[PDB]
């Protein structure tokens, strides 16, 4: 087109339509032309076209071939939000070529930038912003236990935890909280470097909330139990395969 | 009458796509995955009788898995069967 | 969809939940065990796949015959522990 | 040099090929084949079928060292005596360099082998009438070899093709025993097959199903010989309905 004019947000759409269809690399095309079809300077992209765009080259690798115990984003400066002037502008291609883990975790790392990118006035992010934060610390996560890069895996989890934690009490919240302490019992299991002691201690805490979710009688009764079978199983390997 | 001959091939392609494999070599892999099928079906049998429950639940695969599977095979196994519990149930 | 997709996996549920109902393993079988049983058979092939897959590359050939199969389980420890020879 | 007698060159081969010994009944349709004359004669078919089975049977069993398809095709039942396209002319016959199908791909090498049978099997009639029965008999059984050395060759949409292909053929023979026996088989191969192709959407799958699963319960009440075998296809097939049905719901 002479010069073809963006719409975002129809982008943004036609990406998750792309996504949803398990069509990965023509998701990823999308954002990725998409990104680098816009104005270089003046404008901040949707957040959306990074994490779909993480998602897609992620899904491709794939489908194709210290304890932050309290992590909390109300107390204390998150180190792991960079400055908006560090965002990528162009070449957006390159999310082709070599580490497609990295990649994507890269491509995270600036939908994290302009999701959590302080507003001039004091007000605090919103609740939206903060939970998206947090599904964006979980996709990380995720992607990182993929990678075997635990550690970091297990550091993003607790992340997403801290930050799930500061959202008005409601039943997403609570899901998204539980997942999120399942998750970091999924990594830690994988993780030599943390003493056994530091384990058994994650483990049974990770246990009595599932446990005490459960009484509650749950919609997710089921997948619940399979997180709380898991955890049980590894408290049994660790109280077992130590001191005997 | 080979059950997962050709959802092995699939998984093949999902790990080597420009791999291929020979009917036998299925049929051997075939013969694998029954004997693993029996192992785990057997003890997580027991299992059920030894606890005094008349269903075989997700609970006794698991446990199965761990008795029969070696150490880091089971791992790995029993957390693949937590995520599709996980999805399935979702 | 199947129960495979609901899944995740490729290994056929319902073939595995069939097998397990005429297997008379138990009075009843739980609607969650095919599912895990199905990711563990899935899983286990799997691996041994990736290995053989392996080998048959190690040889410079396309194709996975046996031999790449019993180089692929003798030369991993577990997968021999658990698989013989 | 050498005065060759297909007919006795070819019982040789068939014995070596019975006796598993197929490196020696390869190399026996070769030779043969390598030092007939180049021209005026049309070699007899069974030297090509042979060293097309024997090529196969000795990449199987030496890889076995130890120590898009018409959906439309696929639903058709009536007898296809129209033309068939895949039967090639006598001008594209190899005459000399047998040698080359032990080399490369064997699988690759046995279908072009059986190609030139059924270039020489099919071969229209001087006058214009149909094949004779025989001819069609051995069509089918060629159809049969190509879908089963596609499958280890890991083309599945040809295979179908192919089985299908047998099936026309098998179709157009006065009814017999033996032919109600391959009529059977290639319909079982047909639905045993659609397992592996996934661009055969459900409804296409299960219609076969249905269709092959009428057939051999109808067969099943002939009480027939091979009575096992008829209830293994059977039980596999319900099998297969049952998997797709699921997919329904």
């Amino acid at each position: 087109r002479h010069k073809v004019q963006i719409d975002m947000e129809r982008q943004v759409q036609i990406a998750k339509d792309l996504l949803a269809q398990k069509k990965f690399l023509e998701a990823a095309k999308r954002c990725q032309q998409t990104l680098d079809s816009l104005p270089k300077d003046g404008l901040l992209p949707d957040p959306e076209l990074f994490t779909i765009f993480a998602q897609a080259v992620y899904n491709m690798e794939v489908q194709n071939s210290h304890e932050l115990a309290n992590f909390s984003p109300a107390n204390e400066h998150d180190d792991e939000i960079e400055d908006v002037s560090q965002l990528r502008k162009s070449g957006f291609h390159i999310y082709f070529e070599n580490d497609l883990y990295e990649n994507a975790l890269d491509l995270l790392a600036q939908a994290l930038m302009l999701l959590g990118r302080p507003t001039a006035d004091g007000q605090s992010l919103t609740e939206n912003s903060r939970l998206r934060i947090g599904d964006v610390y979980i996709l990380m996560g995720d992607i990182e236990r993929e990678a075997e890069m635990f550690s970091r895996a297990i550091h993003h989890y607790l992340k997403a935890l801290g930050y799930y934690k500061t959202l008005k009490p409601a039943e997403q919240v609570t899901e998204k909280v539980i997942q999120a302490e399942f998750l970091v019992c999924d990594a830690l299991r994988w993780v030599d470097q943390v003493p056994a002691k530091d384990k058994l201690k994650r483990f049974k805490h990770a246990k009595a909330l599932l446990e005490k979710h459960m009484t509650t009688r749950p919609k997710d009764s089921e997948l619940q139990q399979a997180r709380l079978a898991q955890i049980q199983d590894d408290i049994d390997e660790v109280q077992e395969n130590q001191q005997h | 009458k080979e059950t997962y001959s050709s959802y092995i091939y699939k998984v093949l392609k999902q790990t080597h796509p420009d791999t291929g494999i020979s009917q036998k070599s299925m049929s051997i892999l075939n013969s694998f995955v029954n004997d693993i099928f029996e192992r785990i079906a057997t003890e997580a049998s027991k299992l059920a009788a030894y606890n005094k429950k008349s269903t075989i639940s997700a609970r006794e695969i698991q446990t199965a898995v761990r008795l029969i599977l070696p150490g880091e095979l089971a791992k790995h196994a029993v957390s693949e069967g937590t995520r599709a519990v996980t999805k399935y149930s979702s | 969809q199947s129960r495979s997709a609901k899944a995740g996996l490729t290994f056929p549920v319902g073939r595995v939940h069939r097998l397990l109902r005429r297997g008379n393993y138990a009075q009843r079988i739980g609607s969650g065990a095919p599912v895990y049983l199905t990711a563990v058979l899935e899983y286990l092939a799997a691996e041994i796949l990736e290995l053989a897959g392996n080998a048959a590359r190690d040889n410079k050939k396309t194709r996975i015959i046996p031999r790449h199969l019993q180089l692929a389980i003798r030369n991993d420890d577990e997968l021999n522990k658990l698989l013989g020879n």
